[PDB]
């Protein structure tokens, strides 16, 4: 189980809050080590973050729109490196070590604040609650039918049930045509193998680590129980 | 244009122009033609089939 | 009679039963081995042969192939010529 | 694709074009190749075409090479008794090269990952994959008619392309001893 | 049909090669007594290239499966098979006027296509004994 | 005896009223599986079959054309699935499972109801009457002088007959031309060893599993005794 | 131009000016252009598909 | 039944145990060895 938890773990770099630093970056960029990842390498950048937190989470940014009537896409920001420490320059530029967690800085990157979040391994018997149901969008992988295990953002309607209830079946819908009779297509749910491990930051979507039984699930799909 | 047998008379009455009949056209609603020989020897080969 | 067992298989395991401390006779068409010899290796070899007539397993591999291709691409070229006064852009 | 002509030409001959192509491309290839096979025996699935290469060479090496850029399975598995497979399998999805239509020089294109793993019959798992992330931006300027904020559009030549394609192999195997032992 | 290959190497290699692109069955059947046969079959599709008509570099093509498989004689499986499902789309737009509601159809070049190809070989075995013990 | 009345059993997949469900096809589709065969698959079918009868046959449609003043074909419906049962989904769709007989079911089929049939080995003996005469058309095969075995479709004069009669031996006529005479050709039957066993559908014709003794005939040739 | 059936009509104004019509624009406010029998060919044609 | 372990692995694991100081029968399709030697 621990392990299963590890896994997840590993996945767990996208945070909430796009908007905020999409108003206010904190600018990396740096040729003195030209690089655009590193461990314990120096990068720079300029913003107050330098001034203030030694520590931050780099984040790129990914949309999840829902709501399509209201329209409103609370992004993704996945964490770039698993840590940071700076130092302070003149000019209001930082010069940092990176302790990096697989996903490479791009030189041009925007940094964002750290925000240390702790996880247990205590959510792996599950938390069940059928009644919360609503589709998956925004994968990072951006692969639909991925399997076996994936972080997956499940969608608002569905984020507020979530914050209900944490575990989910998952479902397949596929649209089966009329061919020989009218030519029109019904999309039908296929109950798929695999059950989701849900996190959820609260006032944005739900962070989940879905197990896939087999069964391989487009980037859009319905999670039901 | 068809495509089992595939047919499109505006290329037709382009070979139906070469042989030498009057069209005109100032706008969608206006346009006439004379003297058009296309549709008796060009649908013939065209239609041969 | 050995119709999962090849017969030859099972002269190998009366093989081993000798081993284990006699006659062997196989028929190819009907993958029949008839065993002249002691009862005891005689039934222990039966009991072998029991255990190898077992069905083979076959198994649905399903493996898919999912590829996914998503381009957008723009271009702006953005011109400003006059020779009227030289200036070309 | 797309234009914009202002011309004067009485006063001065002023001639100001804006010229924007976008194009947007979604292709979704899914391939499955399902093979019934004996336990611990190999077992193939084959469909495509195989490009020979006519290579006669004279002192008795005949080469009439051949390859099959296809969708293929080689599958090897191990069943365990606890409902799984450890299964070495070759996965392939080759294209049949365009110079070898060319009758050039054929660079066919082969997408094969072969490996050995093990799963439970319910379960799939991912035998590999990948995904390429193209990010392309070039912008071209006049330098002091790009500086200008309402000219700088005018002026600056902008060309960004996105291009991402991922290609993932998944595997499930369903034992069908459960049919054929009840059969 | 078998196309050859003309590949007289000089030096005592003379291989008028050959294939035969055609549907064709080779098999091995095993009878077990529970009415039953364990058989090795090779499979195979295989349909004349056109560029071997074309008399340039010949590429034929074939569908073909061989496995052993176990199966009563009035049942059959699917020895394998293949769905190969393509969805493409692609939409090209000017923007300012891909943007508009009503132009937008008058501005963006729609392509979709969505070919799906499926190949299945099945098979069956209906014992001949039933007829040739009693004959 | 048992073993020959197994083959015909296993090709018992033809049965009667394929203008039933000409008039009301239960129409099968579905990719989310997009097979158009398997063993224990789910397809998917829109027709109160779905609310109604768990199983059902797959039958494709044949043409058995006689009386041509009546000019009536009695259909052939082809069995194509061994068997079947559902599950219920809304839409009047369904999701099935499919135990296969040897016949692919095109994803764009007609189902029937399911009506099982109970068959004998004690046809056997054979039940000879000689009165009844007819021709044979439609094989499944589709191929002429077809021998050993296989299932023939007896013609409808001759299915009353039949309605008589199970039991006839072989006749093919050969046109024999008169040709260093007249040129005049004139048909001969020729007596053919094998001979027919027959089980009756009343109200549609005889399906006969024939066993041919050598001799090959064509789809159309002269049943008698 | 499209793209899907690619399409530019303005090129087909410059064959139509191949086939002779009179066109005149002294300021983009200000064209204007007589005798084209380019439409009915050029358009037959090209928009045969 | 060894269905992790080829067969003649432990027919080689077998072997070491005669050097640690008899008859070993093996089964391809099964994987299974049996052996009839000391209990020990």
């Amino acid at each position: 189980p621990l392990d299963k938890i590890n896994s997840f773990l590993l996945a767990n770099r996208i945070v909430d809050d796009e908007k905020t630093f999409t108003s206010a970056p904190y600018i990396v960029a740096g040729n003195a080590e030209r690089i655009v990842s590193g461990t314990g390498d120096r990068i720079y950048a300029r913003g107050k973050f330098a001034d203030g937190q030694p520590a931050y989470g780099i984040f790129r940014q990914g949309k999840v729109y829902i709501d399509p009537k209201t329209k409103e896409v609370l992004g993704i920001n996945a964490d770039d490196i698993g840590g940071g420490e700076v130092v302070a320059t003149e000019g209001d530029v930082a010069t940092l070590a990176l302790t990096r967690t697989t996903q490479e800085v791009r030189l041009g990157d925007r940094l964002f604040p750290t925000e240390e979040r702790a996880v247990n391994s205590t959510f792996m018997p599950g938390e069940p609650s059928r009644e919360v149901k609503g589709e998956i969008i925004d994968v990072p992988r951006g692969v639909t039918q991925i399997g076996q295990f994936d972080v997956v953002t499940l969608n608002r309607g569905q984020r507020d049930g979530l914050a209900e209830g944490n575990v989910l079946a998952i479902y397949k819908v596929g649209e089966t045509v009329r061919d020989r009779v009218t030519g029109e297509s019904v999309k039908i749910p296929d109950e798929r193998a695999g059950l989701l491990m849900v996190f959820r930051t609260y006032k944005k979507l739900s962070y989940a680590l879905v197990l896939m039984a087999s069964r391989p699930l487009s980037v859009t799909d319905r999670v039901q129980n | 244009s068809g495509y089992g047998k595939d047919g499109n008379i505006g290329i037709k009455d382009e070979d139906g122009m070469n042989c030498g009949p009057i069209a005109g056209s100032c706008t969608f609603p206006t346009t006439g033609t004379s003297k058009s020989p296309s549709p008796f020897v060009d649908l013939g080969a065209k239609d041969a089939t | 009679q050995v119709n999962y067992a090849k017969a030859a298989d099972i002269a190998k395991l009366f093989q081993s039963v000798t081993s284990d401390g006699g006659s062997i006779t196989v028929d190819d068409r009907t993958n029949s081995i008839i065993a002249y010899q002691p009862q005891e290796r005689l039934d222990e070899l039966r009991r072998i042969v029991s255990q190898l007539d077992i069905p083979v397993r076959q198994v649905m591999i399903e493996a898919r192939i999912v590829e996914a291709n998503v381009g957008y691409d723009k271009s702006l070229g953005v011109r400003w010529g006059g020779a009227y006064h030289k200036g070309n852009w | 694709s797309g234009i914009g002509i202002g011309f004067i030409t009485d006063n001065i001959i002023l001639d100001l074009q804006l010229s924007a192509m976008e194009k947007t491309g979604n292709g979704e290839i899914v391939s499955q190749p399902k093979v019934v096979t004996s336990d611990k025996e190999t077992a193939k699935i084959l469909k495509g075409s195989e490009v020979p290469y006519q290579e006669a060479s004279s002192s008795g090496a005949t080469s009439t090479s051949f390859k099959e850029a296809a969708l293929s399975l080689e599958v090897t598995p191990q069943i365990t008794p606890d409902n799984r497979i450890i299964v070495e399998v070759k996965v392939t999805k080759d294209a049949p090269d365009y110079q070898n239509m060319l009758n050039g020089v054929p660079p066919i294109n082969k997408n094969e990952v072969n490996a050995k793993i093990l799963v439970n019959d319910g379960e799939t798992i991912v035998i590999g994959g990948v995904f390429s992330n193209e990010q392309s931006k070039s912008v071209e300027k006049v330098p002091f008619l790009g500086e200008l904020p309402y000219l700088g559009r005018l002026f600056r030549r902008d060309t960004v392309t996105d291009r991402k394609n991922e290609l993932l192999v998944f595997l499930t195997p369903r034992i069908m001893n459960n049919q054929a032992i009840a059969i």
